[PDB]
RNA sequence: AGACCUGAGUGUGGCAGGACUACCCGCCGAACUUAAGCAUAUUACUCAGCGGAGGAAAAGAAAACAACCGUGAUUCUCUCAGUGAGCGGCGAGCGAAGAGGGAACGAACUCGUUGCCGAAUCGGGUCUUACAAGGCCUUGAGUUGUGGCACAAAU
RNA sequence: CCAAAGAAGGUGUUAGCCCAUUGAGCCAUAAACCUGAGCGCCUCAUGAAAAGCGAGUAGCACUGUUUGGGAAUGCAGUGUCAAGUUGGCAGGUAUUUGUCUGCCAAAGUUAAAUACAGAGUAGGAAGACCGAUAGCGAACAAGUAGCGUGAGCGA
């Protein structure tokens, strides 16, 4: 399955000519498995607790329009780009449902 | 490391009509401002002592 | 030996070769390599040009493993080829075959004559060492 | 006078030295020999109460990784379960046997994986197995005359039962091939080493076509 | 299970309902005194997942520190020597408040092993953890295979060497390879491995 | 076998296998006499080699 | 004492700021009525004591517990998930 | 009446306290000195100060290396390397990490969690020669969860 | 005349044979340690024959400190603060996108290699070291006599 190498020293598929074997599953391959559980878990306590201040703040923000200052609001409160993109889509998701 | 520096030797400085080697302080013993920590003091230490390394 | 430097030869000199004007005092120059720009310039400037200063890009984590690449020429093959292996070899025939990784070697390089053909397994090579390889009679075979 | 020296750099502006103020940072080495001594005295004294137990256990071969040393092999730490499953055997039951395990290192080539399943499949040929009870042997377990046989394994390596690493032989002479003359090997190996070099760039200027 | 419903809700801190309650546990702890033992702990979950259980023998104390930067004790705030060194307010401490927590609670009370900390509460003036303590003298910790190894000797006063999770933290043990290479096994390990002479036999 | 020679005083011991330079020439000084036994002597051509093996 | 003061305060603090409904649903309880019916509805089917359960095991020494409410946060929060439970009583004052 | 929760007072059974502190662990922390002056830097993450343990301590079982044909907990040794790394009034000076040869190594385990059970748990009495990893008894703790089974060396 | 003993101490001068010593070996033995995980009895244990995994945490900001770590190596205070449905961390030049590799933090226990740089207990082996102003301050009723209010100093 891994693409074989061409015994160069260079070039794409460099490297000395092993019969390459597959990766083997691990343990380690559920961290990337949808958690239906813990989503469910998730979603009863958020609806029980309600709403941080940061995501009433980013509700307010989605509603009038200004989507980019949503996002550099998400930024500067979590401190990175992903975050702030997943906490915006959070809040776009949770408006929808209303 | 410490076979001829176990005092508390200070030099008098001059004025005192002294060599300036350091002398043991204190008082009423034999070695009292006698000179001390030198390689050519009664008790000081050997010039460059010797090492293991 | 304690017995043969110049300290036994002064024993009675009073001065060791210090001189009686100049003395022997602990530090009248600064300590290590105090003022290179100030009061040492000259001897810096004349034994060691081109100390101060930056020069070049730089490389945070340096790695020599990824790096390693050492070389040997065409007219220092035989140290790699044992004597019988040697003796038989010519153009056309059976060659000995230099394994240069396994004999501690990455490129092959083209300085001088080479005297005894044979087929050499490099990583690297440089052109004139390929063409001149095979124009006496060996070959290169590259691998990894 | 100073002159043409190297500029000094000997690097001991610390308290490196004991002195009657200084408890120092040194670290002699006049004990040498004499844990040298200790280390061999010890080493027998382990080996007469582990007998008949080979002193060092099965370790399997690995490549040295890097460029620089790849061509190179070396004991590893112990036996993927994927070797010793190949060989048949129950890793824990394995680590009982005398055989190193280790569960990290994963097998991303055929031919390491043969290699180290070769050297388990002749150290299991040569194991002789105690029984647990010999008044009622069981089955794999040794007889009586191979209990007596004994024999102990003082291997530095623990490498008796399967020998030392082994390495590729060298290729025996041969004659250069038609296509050995003909080729051109630096312009080869050049466009090869360019495909890499220049992806990037050449990957834009395909890019604005 | 419930411990899933118990974490998630501990991990909304900021929402409507967990400041409510944090604002009431706080009052309380301000009037309370500087240690405090629990008969339980005020969050199960995280002192069963630090090593709490509900057996004789485990005991949760809550303590109090002040928070803000460590001030240097210098008598009217005068320093010597280099300018370097003449900050006195704008300097801080070393090791992390929990740290400072669990030495407080360990040196206070001998008799007990300190086992771990967590955050419970936080203030403008004060910050709490609560402290997991064992005796090592009971019955059930002495007889128990998961507690057992806490009455041995080298464990006396792990919180004052740095041993706990705390400690572990502020020395940089988070950490490996190559982000803690001059770490380990600590500074002064590390220190002695690059700095002592090494004389070898011949040389 | 040396039993019956540990006791001899100014009668030294060797094995051929491990010959000593500090034995071999006191103090700096070669010519000691040696005492071969036949079996050791015929090792030497073995141990040390000769000119071309 | 210190703690007494700090009791009635805290119960003074809690009816005073502003409740959230997450903990505002456990001041309004079940009626009086109803909670003496459940409560002995539950006592009905009390769990097996230690006297009884050991007595029942040494009676099947010879060759389940009988129904019973379930109890314990654990157990209860999985009859829950798992929908078996047809009613649960939660206590209004759990610290 | 009583119960629970939160706190007391006594009885019973224990522990802590000081010493040592050469090495080891945590914090705190200088200056002389060098830079031919000196303030960053250096001395030095050192001395002094405070606290803590052991026969060793600490570390240790990958949110590790690497970029290989890949390696495989920790610790230590030689080398890497006084380094064509790097940090530095880029001055004085500082300055490591992979890899490789080795020492050592039966080296691996325990909770929490998640699923399935649900007191099967733990202390006390008392009897087995027995403060049994045992049997009986005990609301005494414990369901605001003790314990058992499975989780990649597994199936 | 001994020597499997020549071993270097003592004895009135320089001792293999004057003495002690210098071996094989014998006797005794609380437990602990080692031996078909030594070998019996009772008791007690015991082998095989779908979900999700550590939250004021990790990150960011500012400030301090530390590091060779350099648009920030680690840590600390305060602020505010996650993700897990396509997750997270690391990959030594900051950012936004992709693609690849490893690995799965925020709970815990673990021997051996290593230190003993002014420790201690019971024993040993010594030395191209010093030889009474030397060597430890101390070869002696030495941390003694003596001095100082005292910390201490100290023959
Ligand atoms: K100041
Ligand atoms: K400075
Ligand atoms: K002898
Ligand atoms: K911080
Ligand atoms: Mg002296
Ligand atoms: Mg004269
Ligand atoms: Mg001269
Ligand atoms: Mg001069
Ligand atoms: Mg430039
Ligand atoms: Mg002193
Ligand atoms: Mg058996
Ligand atoms: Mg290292
Ligand atoms: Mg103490
Ligand atoms: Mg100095
Ligand atoms: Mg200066
Ligand atoms: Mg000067
Ligand atoms: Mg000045
Ligand atoms: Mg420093
Ligand atoms: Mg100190
Ligand atoms: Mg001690
Ligand atoms: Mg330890
Ligand atoms: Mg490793
Ligand atoms: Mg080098
Ligand atoms: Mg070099
Ligand atoms: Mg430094
Ligand atoms: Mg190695
Ligand atoms: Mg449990
Ligand atoms: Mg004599
Ligand atoms: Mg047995
Ligand atoms: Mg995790
Ligand atoms: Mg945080
Ligand atoms: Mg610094
Ligand atoms: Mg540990
Ligand atoms: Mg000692
Ligand atoms: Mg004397
Ligand atoms: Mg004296």
């Amino acid at each position: 399955a891994p693409t074989p190498r061409t015994g160069i020293i260079a070039g794409f598929n460099k490297g000395h000519v092993t019969t390459r074997r597959p990766r083997q599953p691990s343990p380690n391959d559920r961290f990337a498995v949808p958690h239906k559980h813990l989503r469910a878990v998730k979603a009863i306590i958020a609806d029980l607790v309600g709403l941080s201040p940061l995501e009433k703040r980013v509700q307010e923000f989605l509603r009038v329009g200004k989507e980019k200052r949503a996002l550099k609001y998400c930024k500067k409160r979590l401190g990175d780009f992903t975050a702030a993109k997943k906490k915006r889509s959070k809040m776009e998701e949770a408006l929808r449902h209303a | 490391r410490l076979s001829g520096m176990n005092h508390s030797a200070h030099s008098w400085g001059t004025g005192r009509a002294v060599a300036r080697i350091p002398r043991i302080s204190g008082g009423g013993t034999s070695t009292s401002g006698a000179g001390a920590f030198g390689n050519m003091c009664r008790g000081g230490r050997m010039f460059a002592p010797t090492k293991i390394f | 030996p304690t017995r043969f430097k110049k300290c036994r030869h002064q024993r009675g000199s009073t001065f060791c070769g210090y001189g009686r004007v100049g003395k022997h005092r602990k530090h009248e120059s600064g300590r290590g390599n105090a003022g290179g720009m100030h009061h040492h310039r000259i001897n810096f400037d004349k034994y060691h040009p081109g100390y101060f200063g930056k020069l070049g890009m730089d490389h945070y984590h340096r790695k020599k493993n990824p790096m390693w690449k050492p070389t040997i020429n065409l007219n220092n093959l035989s140290r790699l080829i044992a004597a019988e292996e040697a003796a038989k070899a010519a153009k056309g025939g059976t060659l000995p075959v230099v394994d240069l990784q396994s004999s501690g070697y990455a490129k092959l390089l083209g300085n001088g004559h080479i005297q005894v053909p044979c087929i050499v397994k490099a990583r690297y090579v440089s052109k004139l060492a390929d063409k001149k390889i095979r124009k006496a009679g060996g070959a290169v075979v590259l691998q990894a | 006078p100073k002159g043409n020296n190297a500029i000094p750099h000997v690097h001991q502006k610390k308290h490196w030295n004991p002195c009657s103020s200084q408890k120092g940072n040194v670290k002699v080495f006049l004990n040498q020999p004499a844990q040298k001594h200790r280390r061999r005295r010890l080493r027998l004294l382990k080996a007469k109460k582990v007998f008949p137990r080979p002193l060092k256990a099965l370790r399997p071969q690995v490549n040295c990784p890097t460029v620089r040393h790849n061509m190179k092999r070396r004991l590893g730490r112990g036996f993927s379960p994927a070797e010793l499953k190949a060989a048949g055997l129950n890793p824990q039951y394995a680590a009982t046997i005398g055989i190193r395990v280790d569960s990290r290192r994963k097998n991303k080539s055929e031919e390491g994986m043969n290699v180290n399943v070769q050297r388990l499949k002749t150290y299991m040929s040569k194991l002789v197995l105690f029984p647990m009870n010999h008044k009622k042997v069981q089955k794999g377990e040794a007889s009586e005359e191979e209990v007596k046989a004994a024999t102990q394994d003082r291997s530095r390596f623990g490498d008796a039962a399967v020998g030392a690493v082994v390495y590729p032989s060298a290729e025996a002479p041969r004659a250069v091939s038609a296509e050995e003359k003909s080729m051109c090997v630096y312009a080869f190996l050049k466009k090869n080493h360019s495909a890499v070099r220049f992806f990037g760039t050449r990957s834009s200027r395909a890019a604005r076509k | 299970g419930a411990f899933m419903y118990l974490n998630e809700l501990w991990k909304k801190k900021s929402s409507d309902v967990m400041r409510f309650i944090q604002r009431i546990r706080s009052w309380e702890f301000r009037h309370q005194h500087t240690v405090v033992r629990l008969r339980r702990p005020t969050r199960p979950e995280k002192a069963r997942m630090l090593g709490y259980k509900t057996k004789q023998g485990f005991c949760v104390f809550r303590v109090r520190v002040r928070r803000g930067g460590r001030k240097r004790p210098v008598h009217k705030g005068i320093t010597y020597g280099k300018p370097k060194t003449s900050g006195v307010l704008g300097m801080k401490l070393n090791k992390n408040n929990q740290a400072v927590a669990e030495q407080r609670l360990g040196k206070r009370f001998g008799n007990l092993r300190v086992l771990n900390s967590y955050w419970v509460n936080m203030d403008s003036t004060f910050k709490w953890y609560e402290v997991i303590a064992v005796d090592p003298m009971c019955k059930t910790i002495r007889r128990d295979p998961r507690i057992n190894w806490i009455v041995n000797s080298v464990h006396k006063h792990r919180e004052q060497r740095g041993l706990t999770s705390a400690g572990r933290k502020h020395r940089g043990l988070r950490h490996k390879g190559h982000k803690a290479s001059k770490l380990r096994p600590s500074y002064r390990a590390a220190w002695r491995r690059n700095n002592r002479i090494v004389f070898l036999r011949k040389r | 076998g040396t039993r019956a020679f540990r006791n001899i005083f100014g009668l030294d011991l060797a094995n051929v296998s491990a010959l000593n330079l500090l034995h071999l020439a006191p103090g700096g000084h070669v010519g000691r006499f040696v005492i071969w036994t036949q079996s050791a002597f015929e090792q030497l051509d073995k141990i040390f080699g000769t000119f071309t093996e | 004492p210190t703690f007494v003061t700090m009791q009635r305060k805290k119960r003074v603090l809690q009816r005073r700021l502003k409740v959230p409904p997450a903990l505002n649903q456990f001041t309004k309880v079940l009626d009086r009525a109803s909670r003496n019916e459940a409560l002995k509805l539950i006592k009905k089917y009390a769990p097996e004591t230690r006297k009884a359960r050991r007595e029942r095991l040494q009676k099947v020494a010879e060759e389940k517990a009988p129904l019973a409410v379930v109890t314990g946060l654990q157990e209860v929060t999985r009859a829950i998930e798992k929908k078996q439970a047809r009613m649960v009583v939660i206590a209004n004052n759990v610290d």
